[PDB]
């Protein structure tokens, strides 16, 4: 989250949207991570 | 999709139910999807439904994380057309070459080709875009199909 967001903070192609898209992209399948309850539209992430 | 528009989709799902438990008929998939900013061909959907015939097309059930992935799995899309594609693809009833289109024939293609429209579907798309002789200015019929 933070590291993708440091990089994303220094970024023009990067939308709070693509922050969560980069989080799904990098993490996804991790046994402590979870996506939103379908709200990609609000762009949110549930985590253990 | 954002949670916002997906909430609107959650409703466009929720409305369309049968036994009352989060269950949408296969049939409804593309049509709900169509309203949700999409025009997925029956062939496109049939791929991501698994080739039912009319029987289990009418009988088989979706649920939300079958529907919403399907929506997405077409939505990020490949070929989907623009004005230039559709003026040629709607010069498609030019009879001589005329800048205006064939009245019966625009109805017939819609019955006769691939994704066979009913009479109902045919007439609705076409009606009143012809003139006295039944020539349709396609250059406009195009924009009508492409936005609305």
């Amino acid at each position: 989250v933070l590291a993708l967001l440091d990089e994303e903070c220094w970024f023009p192609k990067a939308t709070d949207t693509s922050f969560v898209e980069k989080l799904i992209q990098e993490q996804g399948n991790h046994a402590k991570f979870q996506k939103s309850k379908q709200l990609k539209d609000k762009t949110e992430f549930c985590i253990l | 999709f954002s949670e916002e528009q997906t909430a609107e989709f959650k409703e466009a799902f929720q409305l369309f139910d049968r036994t009352g438990d989060g269950k949408i008929l296969y049939s409804q998939c593309g049509d709900v999807m169509r309203a949700l900013g999409q025009n997925p061909t029956n062939a496109e959907v049939m791929k991501v439904l698994g080739n039912p015939k009319s029987d289990e097309m009418n009988l088989k059930t979706l649920k939300f994380e079958q529907f919403l992935p399907m929506m997405q799995t077409i939505a990020k899309n490949k070929d989907q057309g623009c004005f230039e594609d559709y003026v040629e693809g709607l010069r498609v009833f030019d009879k001589e070459g005329n800048g205006t289109v064939m009245g019966a024939e625009i109805r017939h293609v819609l019955v006769t080709l691939g994704e066979k429209m009913t009479e109902e579907e045919v007439e609705q798309l076409v009606a009143g875009h012809e003139d006295s002789n039944g020539c349709i200015n396609y250059e406009e019929l195009v924009r009508m199909v492409l936005s609305g």
